[PDB]
């Protein structure tokens, strides 16, 4: 009963950090994908707003 | 009256939401419909939905009747004179580019045509229904739905599908 | 045969407030002069869409309405429409205009009104679900109105 616990409990604190930097990175990932997006719309916002102005 | 004041605040609201009114498009889909209504019962067989349907835009049968049971919310086994006009301003000539952002938008709500269930969530196969009606790859239509799912539970809610439709038409208008 | 007043179907109905007589005129002296000349069918469609587009080709300083019609006229499909919009419109008021009225117009509302009475008491009364002749009276009733519309 020690071996099963000790061994239960090792893996599941093992595996548990490891989702847990696994969805880190999936998070960082999509808020990375989402900075991107906000500066293309803000790109192509001053674009079309200095093509507005010179035209 | 211009056929019912109900209707006549609709076709407003459409023409307020499109760049074009055209001429008399509801009078031609409520002949189409009067067509259609053999009994002028003010609703339609499923057959003679299917035949219009396949007369007009040539869709599959199980398309067909898939579209059917989506408009039909009543569940009584026909369609409705409100409902068929309805899918039809819902097509709008399908096949052009400008069909598509014109489906982006939508309508008012914008949330309960996709949402079968009417619980405020859409799940898989309100969205598979929804590539069945509107042409859309699978691989697209799944990052879609990854992109749209923040939480992870596979339900979008009203006003983050408010935010998805508001960021495809900001995208599309660019 | 249209049969519609001859002052609804030639009362200016253009946005860009061309006068549609005028217009009528221009295109059937232009057939006439192609059927003497013995143009093609294409040539005189041709001639006919370039007649329309310079009818709406007026001096774009007079107004931006005739500059949106001279560019919707530059495609295809949008143009093709509105040739056989104006084409229809332009028959039915050269019919209009000597004598359009006349018999037959009593004998197809009839029929209209029999095939509508027969559809109804088609639809209404079905015993049979899985019956072949009311079944078959349908899938005709709605052939006829898909070829109709």
């Amino acid at each position: 009963n020690m071996f099963v616990g000790v061994m239960i409990m090792h893996t599941e604190d093992s595996m548990k950090k490891f989702e847990r930097d696994l969805t880190l990175e999936r998070n960082l990932a999509i808020m990375e994908e989402k900075q991107i997006i906000l500066k293309r719309q803000q790109e192509e916002v001053n674009r079309l707003m200095n093509t507005q102005k010179s035209g | 009256m211009k056929l019912t004041p109900g209707c006549f605040l609709w076709y407003l609201y459409m023409d307020k939401i499109y760049c074009l009114l055209s001429l008399r498009n509801v009078k031609a889909l409520m002949v189409y419909f009067h067509l259609l209504d053999v009994h002028h019962r003010n609703t339609l067989n499923d057959v003679l939905f299917f035949h219009f349907l396949q007369h007009v835009t040539n869709l599959n049968k199980s398309q067909i009747g898939m579209i059917f049971d989506l408009l039909d919310w009543t569940a009584v086994g026909e369609i409705g004179f409100d409902q068929f006009y309805v899918l039809i301003c819902i097509l709008l000539a399908h096949q052009d580019h400008l069909e598509d952002h014109f489906m982006y938008r939508h309508s008012r709500p914008v949330f309960e045509l996709l949402d079968l269930d009417g619980e405020m969530n859409i799940g898989a196969a309100n969205f598979q229904n929804y590539r069945f009606l509107f042409n859309i790859k699978k691989q697209e239509l799944r990052d879609l739905f990854h992109d749209f799912d923040i939480t992870g539970d596979r339900l979008l809610n009203y006003k983050e599908f408010k935010l998805y439709t508001i960021f495809c038409t900001d995208k599309s208008i660019d | 045969t249209a049969n519609v007043s001859v002052s609804d179907v030639c009362e200016d109905f253009d946005e860009e407030g061309k006068s549609v007589r005028n217009r009528i005129r221009k295109y059937s002296q232009t057939i006439s002069i192609r059927d003497s000349l013995n143009l093609e069918p294409e040539e005189i469609q041709q001639q006919a869409r370039r007649e329309l587009e310079l009818c709406h080709g007026r001096s774009l300083e007079h107004g931006e309405d005739h500059e949106e019609s001279e560019t919707s006229l530059a495609s295809s499909t949008s143009e093709s429409l509105i040739f056989s919009l104006w084409k229809p419109h332009r028959t039915y008021w050269t019919e209009q205009q000597n004598r359009l009225p006349l018999p037959l117009m009593e004998l197809m509302e009839t029929e209209v009104l029999d095939i509508l009475k027969k559809a109804l008491i088609t639809y209404r009364s079905t015993i049979g679900r899985n019956h072949f002749m009311t079944k078959e009276l349908q899938g005709y009733i709605e052939g006829i109105r898909k070829r109709r519309n």
